[PDB]
């Protein structure tokens, strides 16, 4: 049974998340799920057409379990893993402001999202890091944006050029 | 005891002092610039005066629509081709209006000076009015027009086709995702100032020529609000002009914004004007040159020169790829007609003469192709022919730019024909120009949008359509059609029988 | 010329004839109802829903989205245009919300426009009728110019508190309401200034400058905890739902209501001031309008979500508890204002009654919805401790 | 209790008939051969405010059509 | 049929082609200003003037008339449709009058319509906010229900006083203004009942029936002389200008202003009543709007007539004297209501000062305009005698 909004691979993951009954297992499965299927650095592109929807159905389970487990002060200040939100936040920003180049800066930001995107980290700290990390990322990238010729830029990105065609 | 009152200006007089200082009083959005907290706004408005001036325009507009226009059966006496064209124009513009709401919300958060926040705020509410106005046009044509399908459900049926993806780039995501200032440039500095402002008025012209008095009534009302938004864009640059970061990033965020916007409108707007109408107003090549080169590129950008703003470096490159852009696109649009939510028509004899006269060489390429498809029966549901088959037969793959989502066929194009294909961490990427390629190479995580071939790979056409509800009331006849006549409409079965199955064109390089 | 050069297809004989000849025999589909696929909240689909629901291009990975796939362009770093990651709240469908007043742009500006013109007329009548002659000078020159004026910053702050939500709201019906909740707040702020500007016109040595009321807000003692709480709800909160919920279902429902309805709307009359109450009537009307929407979203939709009821309720009780303290604090500082009123204006017995009014209505209108078992007595007593 | 409530035209009009009262000179100032019944009733239960609103709604459509679409 | 059966000349190809064929090349006259021959009151002719002045087909034998000859059909006996004989006042031109607010029908119902809907929102906000909780019971059940209620009959009576003028006014501009002055009076009377109707819905036991207010008006003492004055102005005056002038520049300027503004607007607030002042705000706005029109007609146009100035002032001074006594009697009886108030509500000095405020405004806005030698202390002295 194929489909855009309803398909076998999605029904597969719903029964899989339904088996989760521990913020520990749930949180971990979301963390790993993001490592394997999101961002241009994903471990594979096999779930490309459903990962977005599945991730959310996974965030829900984690969020609920996190509410039934954490207390008021924790749900507001600690990650689903136990980490202290502000700690992580302040540490990541330090690494970012220390980043020597855009290549280093981009890895810090992307990795931050795959690891702490809610319901892992509290939204307030998460979006707070989003404004700081993103600011540092753009500042490094947009500096002399066009200096590097495409030929060299492709080598920097490390892309595998499969075909080039240009009449002009 | 003389009668006394207080006007908007008298209150706005003290609006700037409304904001106060405190540690965490700063934007919540990532940005490379620093908006000066003493920036002022042009129009001295307060919530109540704003509501009044807009309520007055609403009155005329709806009064015309509900009374005189309805009495004249204005919703019907419109050329079939234009009734269809407005399904796309109004609904697509509606999303631009809708995302502009969030964009100006982000900009209002970005501004530190109370007056600048107020200026952005007026636009927030304006973009809301415009969202509902565009919605009303479709709502009106649905209620009183010659063909409600599409008008009545574009919000969900637009998801079937490829043209919608690129619209979301310049009208949705480009408006709200990125540095607040980058978004401001896409929306106001370029989008509104260079395209939408002249466009909205232009649309009312083509509508009038094709019997449509509904659109002019609404779009002309929308137009009266655009000056406040022009100012907002202009004021955005004035606000950051003094921050040294500006001299380091403004001209790049802008050039990227220029390319982003023109990349979609250059072919799409020209296509809708010339191919979605019967009676013409002016050749798009002439229009484009004036809008982008004369008015915007010259006059407009020129005034921001004292602010360190320069003409987009990709400008001359935009003009080169432009000439045949819209003609190339309609070939793909028509070949893929079953994925839309509107009915398309092939050029008639008078029209082909118009194209050839304004575009020497048109007939030998596009003209002969259209007559071939028609003689082969592309308009007749019993022919078993859909133009997409012609592209396959003649080995003319159709790609989707990973960045702009704009469809392109370098093998057939009369315009740009460059093609760059790369592979990164197990994924293939197709690019149609040097500017977009750079954007992805530099910011690969900003551009992961899946194209229709990737999503629909392995699926049979009639199934994608049925699942995404591309059917009319009878649950059998397609919303989309290869002609605009009342008889011989294609059904889901006429499509199913073709056994057309989607394939990802990039895989041929494996 | 008299006829003009532009030929119109609806009126031009030649062009109209061509159009008429192309027209189908009858409409190509009998379904002339735009938005026909939207689930009606009421017996029949209203214009409000047709024109609003699904305007937001969300894909299915955002609860309720009808589109598919990722966004075309995202933030440097990968942050999505709109995403589940911007709010702790979860739901089966972000498009469930429905403004009970069904306000889309047209009706909204129509009502506010009427109010603007109604206001202008009232001011011309008030000034011509010389009603200013019966107003107590101390109340005018001190409690209106300084304390009422200062409150304009409070409202202004709650206004800006909506800025992020205008960008992050996950649906059209929620974004429209949010936008209107904030716009009405800035309006209130501009009305407080308008009154001070009106008074400056009809009262010789009255200064409309915000200098005085501002310093009171920024440095005074009465609104100190008020400002600190506002600066917080606005700039320390990054969750758009927490921001809206905490502003309308916590802070402004308790502090805002007491200041407006229980202090100025109750004492102004006693000083020959029917001017301030004219403007407070709007603010109160607005408050009640907004509340019906605040209630439908967080209670009817989220708090009672067929799937995340318990969850969302746990999140809101957490927010309630989180902001209830800075609110009660804001109230305490405010209590120090009574000791500045002329002797015999009011007594501890009355204020105690007004406090229970605000608290009880709150428990009745918000707290009891998410089951935030609150204690009226403890709250009131905690507030009264601010009295002279 | 404390439910948003208001009052409409019909509700007030129900008491309009009682607005008039008796007094020696309460009589028409114009010559007439007839005597209009003292308790005659009217078909539409209107009051100034409602009459104004229903007519303003018509004016909106009328003048909007005239000044906008018809002029264009 | 999608197109319909009826063919329209504006859009039907064949018909429009015939119409366009017969059209001239340009307008047959370049004077495209309707009413160009009307003498503009202000810099440029207004829409108000164009659409109004000279609508009344008066012949030249009625000052200002542009037509000629007798009427086509007159009353049995010979009385003209409209004639000089219906009023004592004389003028050079009955069309000189201008409503300073330039109100023709559309602007008039637009504003009243805004007020209607604004009122509806206020009551919904007031009721939902539970503001009734702080209203003094005695004030509500006795003074609003009985005494404010009784006042509706005063306004109703003043409304009816305009019936003859609607029929006899000697010009369009005057008739429209008079019609509007009368329509606002009935509106105010209905807003008083509306308030009583509202209170009956939010206050259990409150009776909206007019029985009590009506018995107070017809048989009570507080309003005895007011009613006697109203019955007179309404049914004993056969001159449309005497009625309009005496009602607006005498009785309502003194008695009306005292009751509405100095009594209810002034005291309602002291009993936690923000409801009544809401409706009095509308009455006062209407009063001030009418004043501008009344002053223009009687002072600017007639009292200052280049040919009949002295004559007209003599007549108006006569009317002022004729009706000042019955108005003083009305105020005098009204003084009896102060005894009904709870001890400590107000005192003789406050009452006296408010009386002087109304008398001083009247002398300023009216009496002095026609050289009527009013003795403010003698007038106040006469009224105070009514204080028990
Ligand atoms: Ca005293
Ligand atoms: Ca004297
Ligand atoms: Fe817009
Ligand atoms: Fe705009």
């Amino acid at each position: 049974k194929l489909g855009i909004h309803s398909n076998d691979t999605r029904d597969a993951w719903v029964n899989k998340i339904a088996q989760l009954n521990t913020l520990e297992k749930a949180a971990e499965m979301l963390k790993q799920f993001r490592m394997d299927h999101t961002t241009p650095f994903r471990n594979s592109y096999e779930l490309d057409n459903d990962y977005l929807w599945i991730e959310a159905k996974l965030e829900e389970k984690v969020a609920v379990l996190k509410a039934r487990a954490f207390n008021e002060v924790d749900f507001r200040h600690k990650t689903a893993f136990g980490e202290d939100a502000k700690s992580v936040l302040d540490g990541t920003v330090a690494k970012m402001n220390a980043a020597k180049d855009k290549w280093e800066a981009e890895k810090i930001h992307i990795g931050f999202r795959q690891a702490y995107k809610p319901p892992i980290m509290p939204v307030n700290y998460f979006l707070d890091g989003e404004r700081q990390l993103g600011t540092r990322l753009m500042e490094l990238r947009n500096l002399n944006y066009y200096d590097t010729p495409l030929e060299e830029l492709r080598k920097q990105r490390g892309v595998r050029v499969v075909h080039l065609q240009s009449p002009h | 005891r003389a009668p006394t009152s207080v006007n908007a200006q008298e209150v706005h007089r003290w609006l700037q002092s409304f904001n106060w200082d405190f540690k965490n009083n700063r934007t919540k959005y990532a940005t490379k610039y620093k908006m000066a907290n003493e920036t002022k706004e042009q129009f001295k408005l307060i919530a109540k005066e704003y509501a009044r001036m807009e309520a007055v325009k609403d009155e005329r507009q709806f009064g015309s629509l509900q009374d005189a226009l309805t009495r004249l059966n204005a919703g019907v006496r419109v050329h079939p081709k234009w009734n269809e064209t407005m399904k796309v124009v109004s609904n697509f513009l509606e999303v631009g209006e809708y995302n502009a709401i969030a964009a100006t919300g982000m900009l209002w958060d970005s501004a530190q000076a109370a007056e600048q926040k107020n200026g952005y705020l007026a636009q927030v509410l304006d973009e809301i009015r415009h969202t509902h106005q565009c919605a009303y046009v479709n709502y009106y044509f649905a209620k009183n027009g010659q063909d409600p399908a599409g008008h009545n459900d574009a919000r969900r049926t637009r998801t079937i086709g490829p043209l919608w993806k690129g619209m979301k780039r310049v009208f949705s995501d480009g408006f709200i995702s990125g540095d607040a200032v980058e978004c401001s440039l896409n929306l106001q500095l370029v989008g509104e100032a260079c395209f939408t402002n002249p466009l909205i008025v232009a649309v009312t012209e083509w509508a009038a020529a094709n019997g449509d008095e509904i659109t002019p009534t609404v779009f002309l009302s929308i137009e009266t609000d655009e000056l406040r938004h022009m100012a907002n864009g202009y004021q955005t640059v004035v606000s950051i002009a003094n921050d040294p970061a500006s001299a380091k990033y403004l001209n790049t965020d802008l050039n990227n914004a220029f390319w982003t916007q023109q990349k979609y409108f250059t072919p799409v707007l020209g296509m809708l004007f010339e191919y979605g109408s019967k009676f013409k107003v002016e050749p798009w090549v002439k229009t484009w040159d004036r809008w982008v080169y004369e008015d915007w590129g010259g006059i407009w950008i020129g005034r921001l020169g004292k602010y360190g703003v320069e003409s987009p470096r990709s400008l001359k490159d935009a003009k080169q790829d432009a000439y045949w852009a819209h003609h190339d696109l309609y070939l793909l649009a028509y070949a893929l007609w079953p994925t839309g939510f509107f009915r398309l028509a092939l050029p008639d004899q008078e029209e082909m003469e118009w194209f050839e006269a304004n575009y020497p060489g048109w007939y030998d390429h596009y003209g002969k192709i259209y007559e071939e498809w028609r003689a082969r029966g592309c308009e007749d549901p019993s022919s078993g022919f859909i133009p997409l088959m012609w592209f396959i037969e003649n080995n003319h793959p159709i790609y989707i730019d990973r960045v702009s989502q704009v469809p392109f066929c370098p093998s057939l194009a009369k315009g740009a024909s460059t093609l760059r294909v790369h592979e990164y961490n197990g994924e293939m990427h197709t690019f149609s120009d040097q500017w977009g390629e750079r954007m992805w190479l530099a910011e690969p995580e900003r551009y992961e949008c899946q194209n229709i071939f990737e999503q629909y790979e392995g699926r049979e056409l009639s199934e994608v359509i049925a699942e995404l509800h591309g059917l009319r009331s009878d649950g059998k006849t397609l919303i989309a059609q290869p002609h605009v006549r009342g008889d011989k409409l294609w059904t889901l079965d006429d499509i199913k029988r073709l056994n057309c199955v989607f394939k990802n064109p990039v895989k041929a390089f494996n | 010329s008299m006829l003009g050069e532009r030929r119109r297809g609806l009126t031009d004989p030649e062009m109209a004839a061509v159009i008429l000849k192309a027209l189908p025999e009858a409409p190509l589909d009998g379904n002339n109802k735009m938005g026909y696929f939207v689930t009606p909240r009421w017996k029949r689909l209203t214009e409000y829903e047709a024109l609003t629901v699904y305007a937001q291009p969300n894909a299915d990975w955002i609860a309720g989205g009808l589109d598919w796939g990722d966004w075309t362009q995202k933030f440097h770093g990968g942050r999505p245009s709109w995403g589940n990651e911007t709010t702790e709240l979860r739901t089966v469908d972000w498009f469930k919300h429905r403004d009970p007043l069904r306000r889309w742009h047209a009706p909204y500006v129509k009502d506010k426009a009427e109010e603007w013109r109604y206001t202008d007329r009232f001011l011309q009548g008030y000034s011509a009728d010389g009603q200013i002659r019966a107003m107590n000078p101390t109340w005018r020159d001190e409690f209106i110019n300084r304390y009422w004026g200062a409150f304009l910053f409070n409202e202004y702050g709650l206004f800006n508190a909506h800025s992020q939500g205008a960008r992050e709201a996950l649906s059209d019906v929620t974004r429209v309401s949010l936008a209107f909740w904030g716009f009405d707040k800035i309006d209130i702020a501009q009305m407080i200034q308008l009154e001070r500007g009106f008074l400056a016109k009809i009262v010789p040595g009255f200064d409309e400058s915000t200098a005085v009321p501002k310093a009171e807000w920024t440095n005074g003692e009465v609104y100190k905890s008020a400002r600190l709480a506002v600066e917080g709800l606005w700039q320390e909160v990054f969750d758009w739902n927490e921001s809206a919920f905490s502003v309308h279902a916590v802070y402004d429902a308790l502090f805002g209501q007491f200041v407006r309805r229980e202090f100025f709307q109750r004492l102004a009359p006693r000083f020959g001031d029917n001017l301030t109450p004219f403007f407070i009537n709007q603010a109160q009307t607005y408050f009640q309008i907004a509340k019906q929407g605040v209630q439908d979203l967080y209670y009817n939709c989220l708090g009672d979500d067929p799937e995340f009821s318990d969850y969302n309720r746990t999140v809101m009780r957490n927010w309630t508890g989180k902001w209830l303290e800075p609110t009660i604090a804001a109230l305490r500082d405010f209590m120090g204002l009574f000791a500045k009123l002329p002797a015999g204006t009011t007594d501890k017995e009355e204020i105690t009654a007004s406090l229970y009014r605000v608290v009880d209505d709150w428990i009745e209108d918000y707290a009891s919805r998410i089951d935030f078992k609150a204690d009226r007595d403890q709250i009131v007593k905690a507030v009264l401790a601010g009295l002279k | 209790n404390r439910a948003p409530t208001s009052v409409n035209a019909q509700e007030v009009h129900r008491w309009l008939q009682s607005f008039n009262w008796d007094f020696k000179n309460n009589r028409t100032k114009y010559a007439t051969k007839y005597k209009m019944a003292n308790e005659t009733k009217e078909q539409f239960k209107l009051i100034a405010k409602e009459y104004a609103r229903m007519e303003a709604v018509k004016d909106e459509r009328q003048f909007g059509s005239l000044q906008d679409a018809l002029t264009r």
